């Protein structure tokens, strides 16, 4: 996240917040992506 | 070209002597300001 620059310490613990994880302390970004970003796309599309 | 980047006297005959403070700020807040700073060759602590 900080690696990235593009992300502020809020978006980046909002990200943190929303991500799921399991007992390892460790999240899946195919799982995370599949839930949240595809399903944005069109409505953000019709927004624009 | 990659060595006259490192070169302190960049564009000796282009009369704009001033691109390398222009990049460093264009470009200081992601690529890392020492880095960007070595790469184009001058010091912050010499500079102040």
């Amino acid at each position: 996240m900080e690696s990235h620059k593009h992300y502020t310490q809020s978006e980046t613990e909002f990200l943190l917040s929303c991500a799921e994880t399991d007992e390892n302390e460790t999240l899946d970004y195919e799982e995370f992506v599949k839930r949240f970003h595809e399903p944005a796309k069109d409505i953000g599309f019709n927004v624009a | 070209d990659r060595l006259v980047i490192n070169t302190q006297s960049f564009p000796n005959n282009y009369w704009d002597k001033f691109v390398k403070r222009k990049v460093m700020d264009k470009y200081g807040e992601f690529y890392g300001r020492d880095r960007i700073s070595e790469l184009l060759g001058m010091d912050k602590a010499a500079l102040d």
